[PDB]
């Protein structure tokens, strides 16, 4: 730190992160209520295959959270949602409905994200007026 | 657990169920018979009476004798309503989201179009393996063979006794393919998000050739 | 450099086998910058190439405190699993001493069906050992790919030189996603600077 | 067969797998 | 054999964009923005050239295999095949496989000029692939 | 011929010096199903011979070391440096009868030295033809290495164990059925909130080929569903091995438990069917899961039995058979009187012999036996 071209913008991170985490806490809670929901609507019908038990489960709490998490940050979710479907019989009329789950998952929780990034913006309209004085 | 099993302590939750729903049950009383023809106009308390009565229903019908417990998972949402300072926050991003119609709705136009050009292109042209002697293959299986030695030149069966034998099932389980309708707008959102989209891009490759999907794929 | 371009040109038949063949032939890519000389003069450089080069210059500390960042999560990881990653094929042995011979896997499963494979004792793909390494590691957990094999290679690892177990330390999966988080507060706030 | 050998009381059977590892 | 036409039956359904009002006007000012995509354009598919030719350079000696992150769909010899491995890599698609699957030690197909393999050394070293 | 093999074994292994330099010196042998440091090989003549059906060799024992047994570990190497002792004593049998067929040492470390030396068996090379022979598993040691029993398999059939480890539990529950004899008597049992027979027996049976088919058969067709009920399971499991009015073998109760895991110890059963620890009780936990596992080490200690993880296919063949140390304790201590020969059904050799019978008896470990120090 022994430059100070950063000062104005660390005091406002500080106080951004002070002021948003009410945005994480609501990330927080939306996480919590689709990993329980996953849990609830999926939970040990993985296990179909007697081949090798997947990683990717719901069966706990934490299991079902990383889950979660893996979905939300978009790194291979298409194969949970083939096990997914998969765990309901098959491709077929009421087998295939369980995807649109995966798909409210992909797409609100992720518009959150992305305007959480928003707020990012403000943080840094604060450092860009301040510059002048 | 898979097939219904507990370790005694599920029952103990299930017996507290009750309680809660008995504690709910009496706040809902209380509230709507204090404020009388007013319960109706918040949404906040609509919600948390559907869910009792839902919850009521379940239990019922539970004790007359199962994937009703998912409601419960609203239950946390009613947080949210009981702590202010933080509906202002969903209201914002309900308001900043509402400008989003038109993006959206065109983004839906061009999946629908794309999820019919693909039907049009490809029907059933990924459901042929190289079978050994009956209905079997000796690779995974996921290759998509030639169409029995035809005009595309893509997957060839020449691997010393393997045939097209068209009696497959699809690739990956049947779902992704461009059959049907929901299948095609499927497999295409899961192209249009980034995800994958080079397995089946190499799919249809083997299934018709290299001269012809890489421009589908790459335009959307 | 149209000098060098020169001696590409050449037939050049030094002592060193590898003459005119890739040590000069890969610096003759330098040709598609001709055009941008070339109309550097107004067209498509009086402003385009200043405003990348402008641009790229005034983000600066937060690129060095990003890698300053990197640099600390890389060595907490060699700190926290320095030698742990590490396996063996047949996974029923611990010691790299006993993982020296031969074994009997099932092709898929169903049994009858015995295949016999030698042991081989490898380390986790991404290795963790140095903080040299353990680096493009993080990068590509932070680019999102791979990233969970990754994680549930380690989640389950423990002591220094032993196999992993099923799931033993559940909860250090947290210090990955701490990172995670960490770097989309910065991946988001580059684009903002810009 | 009538030998039978079993339920010696000097047996030790204080290593089973559990408690050990 | 010929099918190209039916396509321009679903193209009728384009028609519809036109209905609305302010779709078709945010779609209208955001195409008419060519201004400065041009030369950001030509940027680009610069790097990509460049790229694409270099790699093709240093990555030749293809290994036709499977499983390995290099088959017959997966090249880096022909120019269209780089460009769309350049791609794929941008898109974000297993890029550290390819980047693994190219390593000092990677045995690569006798189809260049040893057509027997009578080098010893496998020719797809690339010590600084990773880099790369 | 048995009983001077048998004492010579147990002298030369008494006096033996513990080493882990066999880098700078090696063990020299003669080694079948071939064609390392620390060892070296030997090149035979092989002469035909018309008693055996093929070439062997009368200078030297062969051994035969299994796939799964790696020969450069240092108990492996200590094994083949003091049974190296055994060639002169084979060599003094044959001398004596020449009519004599193969004599064998069994190890229970997986190694078996047997004379004269022959190479191993082979079938022109097929890819079916992996060598799965186990020294261990064989029922002429098996027979000398305890005494019957009257085993009841007791197998958790709820709801949390469908899948992978389903699965496994029906390939061990055959592999366990697989080193049952004709003197032996078992039943399978299962349980989920209620204990019932698996097949149309009911009681003890005496496991002969038939019996045994008929409960492999039945075994192979569970179905996993309903809650866990360890109490109703154990007590079925010890109603059923106080019958007395069948015939049985009076000689070993056990219960071997397969199951996954679980919180419910059951003391009040065990201190109602067994306060004087006449039945063990061998425990197994089959598969890759995370439930808890100390209840049933609990079971596997407080009465003499044993504990065991089945993770995957590869260790069903080794995690199936240990049971038979536990069931040899007895038989040690008892010691001299329990050193009787033993002749087995009739079977076909497995070196392409015909029909033979073999004697059998075991050799024990008398180190430091005049100082009474380790007993352990
Ligand atoms: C079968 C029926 C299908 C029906 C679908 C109906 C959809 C309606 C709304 C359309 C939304 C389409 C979104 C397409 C963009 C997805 C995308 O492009 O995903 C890859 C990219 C790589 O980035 P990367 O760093 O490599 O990894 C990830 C690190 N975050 O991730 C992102 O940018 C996420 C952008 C998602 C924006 C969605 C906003 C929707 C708002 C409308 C609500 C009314
Ligand atoms: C708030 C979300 C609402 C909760 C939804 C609950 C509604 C009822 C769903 C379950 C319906 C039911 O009675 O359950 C039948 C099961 C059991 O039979 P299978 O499991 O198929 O048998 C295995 C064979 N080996 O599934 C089916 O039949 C089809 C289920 C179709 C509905 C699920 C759609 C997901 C909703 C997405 C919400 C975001
Ligand atoms: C043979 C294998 C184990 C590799 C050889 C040893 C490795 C682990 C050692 C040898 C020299 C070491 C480097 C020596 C000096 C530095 C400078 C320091 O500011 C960052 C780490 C770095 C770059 C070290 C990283 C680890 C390193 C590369
Ligand atoms: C009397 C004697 O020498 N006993 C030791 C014993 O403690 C040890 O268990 C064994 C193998 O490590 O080696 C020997
Ligand atoms: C019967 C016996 O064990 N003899 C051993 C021999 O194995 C060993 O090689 C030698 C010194 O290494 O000492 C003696
Ligand atoms: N009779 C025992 C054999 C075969 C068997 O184990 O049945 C092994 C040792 C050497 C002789 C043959
Ligand atoms: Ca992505
Ligand atoms: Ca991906
Ligand atoms: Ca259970
Ligand atoms: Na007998």
């Amino acid at each position: 730190r022994y430059w100070n071209s950063l000062s104005n913008l660390v005091a406002s991170l500080l106080n951004s992160v002070r002021s948003i985490a009410s945005l994480l806490l609501l990330l927080f809670l939306f996480i919590i209520i689709f990993s329980l929901l996953g849990m609830q609507l999926f939970g040990g019908k993985f296990n179909f295959d007697e081949m090798q038990t997947r990683r990717s489960t719901f069966d706990n709490f934490p299991q079902s959270l990383l889950t979660v998490f893996q979905i939300l940050t978009g790194e291979d979710w298409n194969s949970v949602m083939y096990d997914g479907i998969m765990a309901y019989g098959g491709p077929s009329f009421p087998g295939m409905l369980v995807c649109i789950y995966f798909i409210i998952l992909f797409i609100c929780g992720n518009y959150i994200l992305l305007n959480v990034f928003l707020a990012i913006a403000v943080d840094n309209l604060a450092d860009a007026e301040s510059l002048t004085s | 657990f898979p097939e219904d099993d507990s370790n005694a302590t599920n029952s103990n939750l299930e017996r507290v169920e009750y309680l809660f729903l008995i504690i709910f049950t009496v706040e809902a009383f209380l509230k709507v018979i204090a404020y009388g023809l007013l319960f109706h106009p918040n949404a906040y308390l609509r919600n948390g009476w559907n869910l009792l009565d839902f919850i009521i229903v379940v239990v019922g019908l539970f004790s007359a004798i199962k994937a009703l417990r998912a409601f419960r998972v609203l239950r946390p949402l009613r947080l949210v309503s009981g702590v202010p300072s933080l509906q202002v926050v969903l209201n914002s991003i309900i308001k900043a989201m509402v400008p989003l119609l038109h993006i959206a709705l065109l983004v839906l136009f061009v999946i629908i179009i794309y999820a019919i050009i693909g039907l049009e292109l490809f029907m059933g042209k990924m459901h042929k393996t190289c079978y050994n002697q009956e209905g079997i293959a000796d690779v995974p299986a996921e290759d998509d063979p030639s169409p029995c030695a035809l005009e595309t030149g893509h997957g060839r069966q020449c691997q010393n006794g393997t045939v097209c034998k068209p009696g497959w099932d699809g690739p990956k389980h049947g779902i992704t393919n461009f059959d049907n309708f929901a299948f095609a707008m499927l497999t295409v959102f899961q192209c249009i998000t980034m995800e994958g989209w080079t397995d089946v891009l190499y799919w249809v490759n083997d299934a018709v050739g290299r001269d012809w999907p890489w421009i589908y794929f790459v335009t959307l | 450099i149209l000098d060098l371009l020169v001696v590409s040109v050449s037939l050049i038949s030094f002592g060193i086998q590898s003459s005119a063949i890739n040590v000069v032939k890969i610096l003759r890519v330098l040709r598609v910058l001709r055009p941008l000389r070339a109309i550097n003069r107004a067209k498509g450089l009086k402003h385009v190439v200043q405003c990348v080069f402008v641009a790229i210059r005034t983000i600066g500390n937060i690129v060095i405190v990003t890698t300053l960042l990197q640099f600390m999560f890389a060595c907490i990881g060699v700190q926290l699993f320095k030698g742990k990653l590490y396996t063996c094929s047949d996974s029923s042995k611990q010691t790299e001493a006993e993982c020296k011979g031969n074994y009997i896997t099932y092709k898929d499963g169903e049994v009858d069906h015995p295949i016999i494979q030698p042991r081989s004792w490898e380390n986790s793909k991404f290795d963790f050992d140095n903080v040299l390494a353990a680096m493009m590691a993080l990068f590509t957990v932070s680019t999102f790919e791979g990233w969970p094999e990754l994680l549930y290679r380690s989640i389950d690892s423990h002591t220094e030189d032993k196999g992993p177990i099923y799931n033993y330390r559940v909860e250090i999966s947290i210090f990955f996603i701490i990172y995670i988080i960490i770097i989309a507060f910065f991946m988001m706030n580059i684009f903002v600077g810009f | 067969p009538d030998v039978c050998f079993d339920n010696n009381v000097l047996e030790d059977y204080t290593d089973c797998g559990g408690v050990s590892g | 054999s010929i099918t190209f036409f039916r396509l321009f039956r679903v193209m009728r359904l384009v028609k519809l964009l036109s209905r609305g009002e302010g779709i078709r006007t945010l779609l209208w000012t955001f195409i008419k923005s060519f201004q400065a995509l041009p030369y950001v354009a030509l940027l680009i598919v610069m790097l990509f050239f460049i790229y694409a030719v270099i790699g093709m350079q240093v990555f030749g000696k293809i290994a036709l295999n499977d499983t390995t992150e290099i088959n017959r769909n997966n090249n880096f010899q022909t120019f269209p095949q780089a460009v769309l491995l350049l791609f794929r890599c941008a898109t974000g698609e297993a890029w550290q496989d390819i980047m693994l699957a190219c390593m000092p030690g990677k045995k690569c197909a006798p189809e260049s000029e040893p057509s027997n393999s009578t080098e010893g050394e496998t020719p797809c070293g690339s010590s600084f692939a990773v880099f790369y | 011929a048995l009983v001077r093999l048998a004492l010579e074994a147990e002298k030369v292994q008494a006096a033996h010096q513990w080493r882990e330099d066999f880098a700078s010196n090696e063990v020299v042998y003669y080694n079948a199903k071939d064609d390392e440091p620390g060892s070296q090989r030997i090149k035979p003549v092989f002469i035909d011979d018309a008693n055996f059906r093929r070439q062997v060799s009368y200078q030297h024992a062969a051994v035969h070391i299994p796939t799964d047994i790696y020969e450069g570990s240092t108990i492996v190497l200590n094994e083949l440096n003091w049974t190296s002792a055994l060639d002169d004593v084979f060599k003094k049998n044959r001398e004596e009868d020449p009519s004599l067929l193969w004599q064998v040492f069994g190890s229970a470390t997986g190694l078996a030295r047997y004379y004269p030396a022959s190479p191993w068996v082979d079938n022109s090379r097929t890819p079916n033809k992996i060598d799965l022979y186990d020294v261990r598993r064989r029922p002429w040691y098996i027979q000398g290495a305890a005494s019957p029993k009257d085993m009841l398999i007791l197998v958790d059939v709820s709801g949390s164990v469908s899948g992978l480890t389903l699965k496994l539990i029906r390939t061990s529950v055959s592999e366990m059925l697989e080193t049952l004899s004709d003197d032996d008597f078992v039943n399978v049992a299962s349980f989920n909130s209620n204990a019932q027979d698996v097949s149309c027996f009911q009681h003890l049976v005496q496991a002969n080929v038939r019996n045994k088919k008929v409960l492999k058969d039945a075994v192979n067709n569970i179905t996993a569903k309903g809650i866990t009920d360890y109490k109703k399971g154990f007590s079925f499991a010890f109603e059923q091995l106080l019958n007395y009015n069948v015939s049985r073998a009076n000689c070993n109760k056990i219960i071997m438990l397969f199951t996954d895991g679980g919180e419910e110890r059951a003391q009040e059963i065990f201190a109602k069917y067994n306060k004087d620890k006449k039945v063990r009780v061998f425990t197994f936990s089959v598969g890759q899961h995370n439930y808890d596992r100390g209840p049933i080490q609990w079971m596997a200690c407080e009465n003499k039995g044993y504990y065991y993880e089945i993770p995957s296919i590869g260790a069903i063949r080794i995690n199936t058979q240990e049971y038979l140390d536990v069931l040899g304790r007895p038989m040690v201590l008892a010691g001299d009187k329990a050193k009787q020969v033993q002749w087995t059904n009739v079977y076909l050799d497995a070196l392409e012999l015909g029909l033979v019978i073999t004697g059998t008896l075991p050799v024990f470990n008398i180190t430091g036996q005049f100082e009474n120090k380790t007993n352990l």
